């Protein structure tokens, strides 16, 4: 399983922008891998932030209801996390975890992409 | 007494199903292991010690109630098995029998959608037959049925444990 972000960058307070995580890899399938988005600010531990299961249900951590939305498009392996109303709490380095079968926990193995408000 | 040597006979039995090593999700809510199973069974007697018997198991759906994540298992099969056994009297024998059951398994969740997969497990059944006509039998068993799943194909790989009820008629 490999996991590439992107769509980062530097955003006025206020402003909207949306990150896309895209899965590749063998042995696994995306429809049925639920997807998280987790984040980690200077100076801070990491943050889980979002999730996405397999029937399309999402979740949020109340740092981000209501601002931000997880959606997912089966036929690119993408997963997006579009940002609305960012605060400077925001800044991080966001990364996506994919979750296997038989695990509870979700394996963050991307790069990751850095968004500075 | 068993069946007479090279005889068949016919069945079905009702029990409490009891699903082991369960996990597959991390519910918050109850996972309800305790279901009511159900199979049909016939068979062959060889000699008083001696029958084989094939079988249909419906072994109970099995909830992982939640609030966030949450879905369910099911599982069937048919199964073959030597049955031996010896008299405790004249009616009442007990018995042990040994094989194995193809069984196919079912999972729901959100977390994972649906999915399904179809494999091999050993039966262990150990009970006793009471004869109450010669050609009605009852018997009480537990029947052990072992790693009915994967891990990589439906997330789980239950264990099921099952004390039925169970009645024949004999065609001797
Ligand atoms: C919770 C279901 C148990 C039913 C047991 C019935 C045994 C014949
Ligand atoms: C855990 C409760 C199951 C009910 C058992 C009934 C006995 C036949
Ligand atoms: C009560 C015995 C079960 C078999 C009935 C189903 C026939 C296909
Ligand atoms: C041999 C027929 C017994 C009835 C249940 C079906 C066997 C798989
Ligand atoms: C013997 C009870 C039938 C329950 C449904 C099993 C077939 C999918
Ligand atoms: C006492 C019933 C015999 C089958 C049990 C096998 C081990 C779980
Ligand atoms: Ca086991």
């Amino acid at each position: 399983v490999q996991l590439v972000e992107s769509g980062g960058g530097l955003v006025q307070p206020g402003g909207s922008l949306r990150l896309s995580c895209v899965v590749s890899g063998t042995g696994f399938t995306f429809s049925k891998s639920p997807m998280s988005w987790a984040r980690q600010a200077p100076g801070k531990e990491r943050e889980w932030v979002s999730a996405i299961f397999a029937d399309s249900s999402t979740y949020y951590s109340d740092s981000v209801r209501g601002r931000f939305t997880i959606s997912r498009d089966n036929a690119k392996n993408t997963v997006y996390l579009q940002m609305n109303n960012v605060k400077p709490e925001d800044t991080a380095v966001y990364y996506c975890g994919h979750r296997r079968l038989g695990k509870t926990t979700y394996d963050y193995r991307g790069k990751g992409t850095r968004v500075t408000v | 007494s068993a069946p007479k040597d090279n005889t068949w006979y016919t069945g079905a039995k009702l029990g409490w199903s009891q699903y082991h090593d369960t996990g597959f999700i991390n519910n918050n809510g109850p996972t309800h292991e305790n279901q009511l199973g159900a199979g049909a069974f016939g068979g062959y007697q060889v000699n008083p010690y001696v029958g084989f018997e094939m079988g249909y198991d419906w072994l109970g759906r099995m909830p992982y109630k939640g609030s966030v994540e949450n879905g369910a298992y099911k599982a069937q099969g048919v199964q073959l098995t030597a049955k031996l056994g010896y008299p405790i009297t004249d009616d009442l024998d007990i018995y042990t029998r040994l094989g194995g059951m193809v069984w196919r398994a079912d999972t729901k969740s959100n977390v994972y959608g649906k999915n399904h997969d179809t494999g091999v497990s050993p039966v262990f059944a150990g009970g006793v037959e009471y004869a109450i006509t010669p050609e009605i039998a009852t018997r009480l068993e537990y029947q052990w049925t072992n790693n009915i799943g994967d891990a990589h194909t439906i997330g789980t790989r239950p264990d099921n444990g099952m004390l039925s009820l169970g009645v024949s008629y004999r065609f001797a």
